[PDB]
């Protein structure tokens, strides 16, 4: 009733039958023939439990097997587990773009413009060495069309083993990953996934001009399955108390201490005001931007680790932060890459050390506050890219006190326009 | 074509004889026998023979004038025909197994049965050896004193250096002594290598020593030794044989390098269960087989004669220390007992740390109230709260608070020693930043050495540039090193005790005030550190006597004299603290109120601390918390698990007399 194509199935609920762990056995030795009949099963069994036939067969029937057995790690993986399906945990590093896979060649007789449909079989293509078409029945005319072809999407990623694995201050290590069509961007830089997929390993071409192959074979692994790691109505109920402004003040920072009045403020200050842009006299900034200054015995630092989590969108730097274009690293190539403010947009970016500012990075504050843009000239790029992000910083004052009678100004170390 | 030598070796009787001592050797009935039964079971995974019993075997048969020559002889001469010869004897009298087997786990040997049902049912190929042993080969190096017990040279051992080793050594059994330094993956190496050729009937095997080799590509059955083949072959991988393979190199230790001299570096291959035998950073003992290296990797198409070198590795002794992780055993059990019985332990431990530096008891007693810890382990909603103890040293150069911090280094297993330049690649970076071979750019972004429940000592705390005083803000209070570069976010888990010296920028104390003379250091980091200690030299007559006396003293015996008086030794510290770390007492809650009205008094001090001429009396609730770790730390040390209040007193003595030092 769904029309999707799916079915996830777990091994423990596998092994709690008496004859399927039979089957469970022969599928860790066998991943990939007890995977394809158990999806040809699947596809049987459409009509089994139908009995419209129609959406049957334009969809294919897949498995996503997990739980098989127990999590290892890149620091035990014998020879003896080739071919093996297991499961890992770890830390995606890496991805690459979409590669295609050559799956069905497309041929054309050109002296008699004829076309053959190929299948292939292990990469290797057994070409045609003569034209069907008896009636010229040339053997060189056969030319291929590369954009007249099928493909299939591959995607590799860089998988590194969880910190948990390494005790002694070693170094982590890298396992080569490979995914297919539904499996395809499901993660990207920084997360932290489980996988669960069979072993492999492959001669490594060496000169790319010579027939011989190293005595030493490259290890990665294929996966078939990943997992990571009207309420409206309740909001109104809760809105329509008296007092939802002092507990929803004070329920942001549960450890602090007094200071009411600048919770009030930072929480006014998350909720935001409005943003307009009525055209006869150009947008309005709607943020709120507030300062905290005083000795470092309030842990100030702590309210702002709290917003930031707390903020839907934010960046938590400290005294490099918009843009600048970079060199690829990994890759020889040149992007451009947008610093924290601009990622800050419609969010909260929290500054810490505001007094080490250095001077440079200063100026561009006192571009984006006045204007909410940010245009950069570099390299033959001219472009602006929007901000419009609040702000929330601290400050420390000069010596070990801050003295009352010393007006702000000079404890402070920030020029007048910017303060003011 | 190729002339002829007359040798006086001859393989015959030395296989023979190799039989006969496999069969007939008694050490359980005969021992070999016994190896080779549960290898038979699928209960070993591989062989080690030993020398030693061969030479007595030889020299107590020499007692009947049957035998004509010996063994070990020729098998320091040359060493893998013999594993060749080895591995022939013992296929030939491999015992049946007298257990059970669990035969459908044996993937091959289905490959096997099918292959054979398939092709004797039809009227069968003799399938090479290697293909079918279970079982790894290795060598052990004799003894010496099983040397000594006959008149012979069956000497070997003699751990050469690097550099001793010459080129008439190569195809001998040595053994080699070093550091080892690098340490590369475990990746599988071919040793068979079987195809399929759609359904050829047999599928051919082909076998490869050499680091390269060529595939097949038509097969020679019978069908396909016809005008054309019967389905093209494939490589098949479940079916190949393969192996564990491992390389590593070695270094030649600092003492064995002749003055003016630069280390040599030495190649080793490991294969089979021997590998991961060791890591690197370790002084081990290694014999193995000194064998030529082909230079046609290269393709270079010079050095018509010149070759490389390697050691094939065959018995590793680890050697240096266990650390063991303390675990319990009876005589560590007897040892804490006479721990307990020794009464009071502090003292006692502080006087047994560095005799060489005379006097200075109170900086002994602050590093032992350091190497336990403070109170860790959260509290309730989830607070941050780290047991590290973050204390710095300051004084006059020419106080030996180096040397105190080496022997503290020396005495710690985690501890990391670092001080001002010498490299960049102390921190901010990964010991691993382009390293492979390859270039594979592995990283981990923004982490320190072994910060995570590491020792950072630190010399000259006032030398490093800007970066690396970031760093060092940035790990404070257990917080984490999250520097990104190129979207790695990877942050290292920064939970570590801070122990720093650093030295005046004038040279000598000051009489005007010290906060502005200070260490040109902020003042929020100054704050951040829960002890701050002094070491002011003042010209006396009765201390300069008595540093000049114990001096003078130890240059005397060239020893540590036996005016030291130390009931307690190294090792015996090294399990203590151990121990009183495992033991982890809990806070007492009735320590609340005193400890509040020392807070008290101590924000009274605050109230004093615009009198000057001292300004390090300042108000800060990281005062009150790290007399609550230090209190914790005292708890911790001894005593049952709770916390005392002469704890919370001793804490607060030792921050009085810190502060003391001032003047
Ligand atoms: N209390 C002491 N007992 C024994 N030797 C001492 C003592 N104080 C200093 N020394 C001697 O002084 C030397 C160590 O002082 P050293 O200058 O290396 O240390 P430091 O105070 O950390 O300063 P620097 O940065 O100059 O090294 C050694 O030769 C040591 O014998
Ligand atoms: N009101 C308070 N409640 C809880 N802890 C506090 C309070 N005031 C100070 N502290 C402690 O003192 C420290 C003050 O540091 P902070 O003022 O944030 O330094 P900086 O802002 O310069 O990094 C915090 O780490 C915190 O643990
Ligand atoms: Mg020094
Ligand atoms: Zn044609
Ligand atoms: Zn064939």
């Amino acid at each position: 009733e769904l029309g999707t194509s799916n079915l996830n199935l777990d091994a423990r609920n596998l092994l709690a039958y008496k004859q399927t762990e039979d089957l469970y056995h022969q599928l860790l030795n066998y991943p990939q023939e007890v995977i394809s009949i158990m999806d040809q099963t699947i596809k049987d069994c459409m009509v089994s439990l139908i009995v419209d036939l129609d959406e049957i067969e334009t969809k294919f029937y897949k498995v996503r097997p997990y739980n098989v057995g127990s999590c290892k790690g890149m620091r035990e993986l014998n020879p003896n587990d080739i071919d093996k399906l297991i499961n890992l945990k770890g830390l995606v590093l890496r991805s690459t773009p979409v590669i295609p896979d050559m799956k069905v060649a497309f041929f054309k007789c050109n002296v008699c413009d004829h076309t053959m449909a190929v299948e292939i079989d292990r990469g290797v293509i057994q070409e045609p060495a003569r034209c069907e078409r008896i009636d010229c029945n040339e053997p060189n005319s056969m030319s291929l069309i590369h954009n007249r072809c099928s493909f299939a999407d591959k995607q590799v990623i860089k998988l590194q083993e969880t910190p948990d694995f390494v005790p002694d201050g070693q170094t982590p290590h890298s396992i080569s990953l490979c995914v297919y069509d539904e499996l395809v961007d499901s993660c990207r830089a920084g997360d932290r996934i489980e996988v669960t997929g069979t072993f492999r390993s492959i001669p490594i071409r060496a000169n790319s001009r010579q027939r011989v192959l190293k005595s030493l074979y490259k290890t990665y692994v294929d996966v078939v399955h990943v997992k990571k790691v009207q309420d409206l109505a309740k909001i109104r109920e809760v809105a329509a108390r008296e007092d939802l402004y002092s507990l929803l003040a004070r329920s942001i920072a549960p450890s602090i201490y007094e200071l009411e009045d600048v919770k009030k403020g930072i929480l006014l200050q998350l909720f935001g005001g409005t943003n307009k842009t009525f055209t006869k006299g150009g947008r309005y900034r709607g943020d709120i931007n507030i300062l905290l200054c005083g000795d470092p015995s309030t842990s100030k630092s702590q309210i702002l680790q709290y917003v930031h989590k707390i903020t839907p969108r934010g960046v938590y730097t400290s005294g490099g932060l918009t843009a600048y274009i970079t060199r690829d690293v990994d890759t020889k190539q040149l992007v451009l890459e947008s610093g924290a403010l601009v990622l800050s947009d419609g969010g909260v970016c929290c500054i810490d050390e505001f007094d080490k500012m250095s001077d440079s990075t200063r100026s561009v504050l006192h571009e984006v506050m006045e204007q909410q843009t940010i245009s950069i000239a570099k390299a033959g790029i001219i472009t602006t890219l929007n901000a419009r992000s609040s702000i929330l910083a601290s400050a420390n004052p000069i010596g070990s006190r801050y003295n009352p009678n010393l007006p702000v100004t000079e404890n402070i170390d920030l020029p007048p326009p910017l303060l003011s | 074509a190729l002339p002829s030598i007359q040798l006086p070796v001859d393989y015959n009787n030395l296989f023979n004889e190799i039989t006969d001592f496999l069969v007939t050797f008694k050490q359980k009935g005969p021992k070999y026998m016994a190896m080779l039964q549960k290898v038979a079971n699928r209960e070993l995974n591989s062989v080690i023979i030993d020398l030693d019993d061969i030479l007595q075997y030889q020299n107590e048969k020499f007692l009947q004038g049957t035998q004509a020559d010996d063994l070990v002889s020729a098998i320091q001469q040359n060493a893998n025909h013999f594993t060749e010869l080895f591995c022939r004897a013992i296929d030939n009298n491999m015992p049946l197994p007298t257990k059970e087997i669990d035969y459908k786990d044996d993937v091959l040997d289905v490959i096997l049965n099918q292959r054979r049902l398939r092709n004797e049912r039809m009227l069968t190929e003799l399938f090479p050896p290697n293909l079918t042993r279970r079982y790894f080969l290795y060598f052990k190096p004799l003894s010496q004193n099983c040397a000594r017990r006959y008149r012979k040279k069956a000497i070997s051992s003699k751990p050469l250096s690097v550099r001793q080793i010459k080129g008439d050594f190569l195809g001998q059994l040595i053994t080699v002594r070093g550091i080892i330094t690098r340490v590369s993956d475990v990746k599988p190496a071919v040793e068979v290598i079987a195809y399929t050729c759609d359904q050829c009937g047999y599928e051919v095997f082909q076998e490869v020593n050499s680091r390269t080799f060529t595939p097949l590509s038509e097969c020679t059955s019978e069908e396909c030794s016809q005008n054309q083949t019967k389905g093209q072959l494939f490589m098949s991988t479940r079916a190949s044989k393969f192996s564990a393979f491992q390389e590593c190199k070695i270094q030649e230790l600092s003492q064995q390098v002749p003055v003016g001299h630069i280390p040599r570096s030495l190649n080793i291959h490991v294969n089979g269960t021997l590998v991961r035998s060791l890591s690197p950073g370790d002084i081990v003992d290694v014999t193995g087989i000194f064998l030529p290296a082909p230079y046609t990797g290269f393709k270079a198409l010079k050095a018509g004669l010149l070759t490389e070198t390697y050691l094939e590795a065959q018995f590793v002794r680890q050697h240096k220390k266990k650390f063991a992780s303390f675990s319990l055993t009876s005589d560590v059990e007897e040892r804490v007992m006479e721990l307990i019985t020794s009464g009071d332990v502090y003292n006692r431990l502080a006087k047994s740390i560095a005799p060489e530096i005379y006097g200075n008891l109170d900086v002994k007693k602050a590093l032992l109230l350091l190497l336990v810890g403070g109170v860790d382990k959260r509290v309730g909603d989830g607070m941050k709260i780290r047991g590290d103890i973050n204390v710095c040293l300051m004084g006059d150069p020419g106080v030996a608070k180096s040397q105190l911090l080496k022997a503290i280094c020396k005495i710690s297993p985690r501890g990391v020693y670092t001080t001002g330049k010498g490299s960049s690649g102390v921190g901010l970076t990964a010991a691993v930043m382009k390293d492979p071979v390859t270039d594979e750019m592995i990283l981990e972004g923004g982490a320190l050495v072994l910060a995570d429940n590491g020792i950072c000592c630190i010399d000259e705390f006032d030398k490093m540039d800007e970066s690396d005083r970031t760093a060092i803000h940035e790990v404070m209070e257990q917080q984490t090193i999250s520097i990104s570069k190129a979207g790695i976010n990877t942050t290292l888990n920064a939970r570590t005790s801070i122990l720093a010296a650093a030295n005046p920028l004038y040279g000598r104390y000051n009489p005007r005030l010290s906060p502005l003379d200070n260490i040109n250091l902020p003042a929020a980091l100054l704050s951040r550190f829960d002890i701050l200690f002094l070491m002011l030299d003042i010209p006396s007559r009765d201390d300069d006597e008595k540093l000049a006396e114990h001096v003078t003293y130890v240059h005397m015996h060239n020893k540590q004299p036996d005016l030291d008086f130390t009931p307690v030794e190294p090792s015996k510290m090294r399990e203590y603290i151990a121990y009183a770390k495992t033991k982890r007492p809990v806070m007492s809650e009735a320590v609340n109120d005193y400890v509040v009205q020392a807070y008290i008094r101590l924000r009274q001090d605050s109230k004093r601390e615009m009198d000057s001429k001292f300004s390090f009396g300042q108000a800060t609730p990281r005062t009150l918390l790290g007399i609550i770790r230090l209190s914790q730390a005292l708890a911790k040390l001894r005593l049952a698990d709770m916390v005392d209040i002469d704890d919370v007193e001793e804490a607060l003595r030792l921050v009085r007399v810190s502060k003391e030092s001032l003047y």
